[PDB]
């Protein structure tokens, strides 16, 4: 109500990335701004610690869904709005199949007028020569579906949805997806009906950025629920 | 809570095709997983399909695989299963199934809501050439 308040125009974001993978350590810096009206967001993302071990389509998931935008009859299962300003607190697990696993932990909250997503991340068991860090990923994204249910035993909502990322040989590699999120501020909140996120994503670069880096433009719609 | 409806039954001959619906009224319908059964007289209700919240995992009793498929429309409050390669063993009373999802899987058993059922019947006539 207050919370969906703060989402009537465009909001400026940051994101702030910790990250371990096989002992690789790197830190990712973001920037951009989201219109939850459209269901739209624009990120740019850039390594500040050099070449990123991982590909970037890898965190395109962990790198903000307070910006899906909601259908007026949907919007009473809007839990990420809701929580704001003082926010949420998302995790994850990632399993790439016949690979490594990369864990999540990020906090979600308005600092001032500013959306801020902060996480860390650690990845572990990946194979060196496999298509995560052997870069075989197309620099690409598909449509997925992020359905929703209410976790009324831990006062949030527990996410589940599989990413597919097109390889550079033709195939494709599932990334088994498993959320929670838990609201930062005490007391019970009000929990949704079972929906999902419509979610679609496109990476782009800068030409003249030198800069490893991506570009992100998501638009997210939720759905699933009668009209 | 729920109420289900079901409907599409009706005679077919043996290798013909029938899809059932079971409509869904009361609480959210993406809330529950939804499953068929069906019955011959006096025998016990046994599983036939059953899906997911989601739509995106779906069980079948192995005497079904490859001939039926569940499915649903969460936008319409309805659950589907298309009956094809009819058989006179597939002659039944078919009752859906509802269950509030713990999870996001489809389950086999432990359904709370039932419908009446709408009665299929595969005729095993054979022509006399
Ligand atoms: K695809
Ligand atoms: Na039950």
């Amino acid at each position: 109500s207050k919370g969906e308040e703060l989402f009537t125009g465009v909001v400026p974001i940051l994101v702030e990335l910790d990250g371990d993978v096989n002992g690789h350590k790197f830190s990712v810096s973001g920037e951009g701004e989201g219109d939850a009206t459209y269901g739209k967001l624009t990120l740019k993302f850039i390594c500040t610690t050099g070449k990123l071990p991982v590909p970037w389509p890898t965190l395109v998931t962990t790198f903000v869904q307070c910006f899906a935008r909601y259908p007026d009859h949907m919007k009473q299962h809007d839990f990420f709005k809701s929580a704001m300003p003082e926010g949420y607190v998302q995790e994850r697990t990632i399993f790439f199949k016949d690979d490594g696993n990369y864990k999540t932990r990020a906090e979600v909250k308005f600092e001032g007028d500013t959306l801020v997503n902060r996480i860390e991340l650690k990845g572990i068991d990946f194979k060196e020569d496999g298509n995560i860090l052997g870069h075989k990923l197309e620099y690409n994204y598909n449509s997925h579906n992020v359905y929703i249910m209410a976790d009324k035993q831990k006062n949030g909502i527990k996410v589940n949805f599989k990413i597919r990322h097109n390889i550079e040989d033709g195939s494709v590699h599932l990334a088994d997806h498993y959320q929670q999120n838990t609201p930062i501020g005490d007391g019970p909140v009000l929990l949704p009906d079972n929906h999902y996120l419509s979610t679609q994503s496109a990476l782009s670069k800068d030409p003249n950025e030198k800069r490893d880096h991506m570009v992100l433009l998501e638009f997210v719609t939720a759905a699933g629920i009668t009209h | 809570d729920v109420q289900l409806v079901e409907s599409g039954g009706g005679l077919v001959q043996a290798g013909g095709s029938l899809r059932l619906s079971c409509t869904v009224s009361g609480r959210t319908f993406s809330n529950y997983a939804m499953g068929w059964f069906r019955q011959a007289p006096g025998k016990e209700r046994e599983f036939v399909a059953g899906i997911s919240w989601t739509g995106g995992h779906t069980l079948y009793t192995d005497s079904v695989k490859g001939r039926f498929t569940i499915s649903r429309d969460n936008a319409k409050n309805t659950v589907y299963l298309q009956m094809n390669s009819l058989k006179p063993e597939d002659t039944a009373l078919y009752y859906c199934a509802a269950d509030r999802a713990a999870d996001f899987f489809a389950q086999r058993d432990e359904y709370d809501y039932w419908g009446q059922g709408t009665q299929v019947t595969v005729s095993g006539l054979e022509v006399l050439f």
